[PDB]
């Protein structure tokens, strides 16, 4: 399947991203008002993938046409990038199993991992910036991309475009503030660490969020939502409850004082020994 | 396994 | 023998160091102290506990299972 | 007396290795340090905990304190 | 020897401060004070574990448990 | 002093037996054990923490922390 | 020298009481009494620890680790 993500307007932006998570998920029952909700990725079979077309960088105009990513629809990866105009996919080295049709294919060096990615890219995603200008300017980047190993240029440009496609797609936080930036006022939006933690956190919060039946309150390592507008307004989509659903244990949740917490985190705080014992057995 | 972009 | 089996209902930490569980409407201190966390533990993650002791005042021996 | 019961509002961790808890818009600290990790998952998880002490003037000492569920 | 490996099924903390969990039908304990509360959490979020001991009916003694991901 | 305020973006124990964190874009480093698990508790349930120091001077020890839920 | 920075893959409690973790397909252990329960909370939540140490080897002993949260 393809779709278009065009960045013309917050309208079109929105809207682009809208219709992606309507085709890909399906909205949990208990966080769901209207359409807006936090959805589960439908089960596709390993490798199977969507194409996103990139338009509107220059507003409603038929140019900077010629990026495609292609995301692993079970995770909402970045398996790579196509040039349109060279018909050439650029594959990370961790996507060897997605396969697209009628494109060369050229398998990279470079992994997709974010650490990866700031490495080579020398920057930082907490406090990094993006507008439409540096969008423009991250495209020009992949379309002069060549060979077999990111750039430094190449991997920021990755860095932006994961941001404010995929990372959107999970959650309307990122949606949100980012689509400021494509306003006539052209600001520049920055990530916050607090988006970046949620980034971090996407299989976690999808491991707990299937449990919520309406408690107070819901807390995931780091993160915590207070009601479901919260819930809502942050979160879009989740994994299928995947190895990133799990880091340990099989205990998703515990429900603490009207609280749903995910289990690891309690766990975490809960394996003290006696606090005189532990600092003066040194 | 770290985070994937 | 097994004193008393439920959810903790309250905890308490003493003056004297000691920790005061209520279980199934009857209070139990132990002067343990590695059984505070454990048994604050129990407390937020609600397990059963069975407190056992051979006088069913203090203990020193408790089962923990999840609910 | 029961000087003060709620959720712990914030925690200190003091330089003399003493501990500090606000509830109920008072402050209370203790030296027993068994108590500092049991604060710490009282406050994470909303429990209501009663400061117990026979000085009860905010800034006071306490070394008894309930922790209660909801 | 690997005696048991799964979930742990309870704990107790034992009047001589031991500590016994029940692993895949059978009772261990230990003496280390530190497995305490480790082993708690494991129990709480279904960590399994793998009791080594060098007997493994139930009853038997360990001083080595690995905490795995499964 | 409010020396930093915020979450811990990470913690680190060195072989010379302190306890660094990083808060605001700002090192800091405790050697008391008491601190470890209270510390690390704070960065991995996300508290916002505030060292607080006679001096702040970057690199500069600690050992008075506020913790609060948010 | 960075020996690794991973998660840890499994945790294990040594007869000697030392503390054994697998990170990035290798083994590390440590004496420090400290990092104990540190390194279980970090397997528990995921947490990207650095493991440092003069010799890298799988069965190298360390004394130094950073916890990260990405």
């Amino acid at each position: 399947r393809e779709f278009t993500i065009d960045f013309s307007t917050q309208q079109s932006y929105v809207s682009s991203l809208n219709s992606i998570r309507t085709e890909i998920s399906t909205p949990l029952e208990h966080i769901s008002q209207g359409t807006t909700s936090v959805s589960v990725i439908n089960h596709t079979p390993p490798g199977s993938y969507f194409a996103v077309d990139i338009r509107g960088l220059d507003v409603y105009q038929a140019r900077f046409d010629h990026l495609r990513l292609i995301i692993e629809q079970n995770n909402l990866y970045v398996a790579g990038f196509v040039n349109t105009a060279t018909n050439t996919f650029y594959r990370f080295s961790d996507f060897t199993h997605i396969s697209v049709p009628g494109v060369t294919t050229v398998s990279m060096t470079t992994d997709s991992s974010y650490t990866t990615l700031q490495r080579v890219a020398a920057l930082e995603r907490s406090g990094m910036q993006i507008s439409r200008h540096s969008l423009v300017s991250s495209y020009l980047a992949l379309m002069e991309f060549s060979g077999n190993t990111m750039t430094r240029d190449a991997s920021r440009a990755v860095l932006r475009f994961v941001t404010v496609t995929a990372e959107a797609l999970r959650f309307r936080q990122i949606q949100r503030e980012f689509r400021q930036a494509l306003s006539e006022t052209a600001p520049v939006y920055t990530m916050t660490p607090g988006d970046v933690d949620l980034t971090l956190n996407w299989g976690r919060i999808s491991n707990v969020l299937p449990e919520y039946r309406g408690e107070d309150g819901v807390r995931v390592g780091r993160i915590s939502f207070n009601n479901i507008s919260a819930i809502l307004g942050t979160v879009a989509v989740i994994l299928n409850c995947q190895p990133e659903c799990q880091i340990t244990g099989d205990r998703p949740v515990i429900k603490i004082n009207n609280t749903l917490w995910e289990s690891n985190t309690a766990a975490a705080f809960l394996n003290r020994k006696s606090q005189f014992l532990y600092t003066t057995g040194k | 396994r770290r985070r994937r972009a | 023998a097994d004193c008393a089996k439920g959810k903790i209902e309250f905890s308490k930490y003493n003056e004297d160091d000691t920790f005061t569980v209520k279980v199934d409407g009857k209070e139990y201190w132990t002067s343990r102290w590695n059984l505070q966390p454990l048994l604050q533990s129990a407390q937020l993650t609600g397990m059963t506990v069975t407190i056992k002791s051979s006088t069913c005042s203090g203990f020193a021996e408790v089962q923990f299972n999840n609910d």
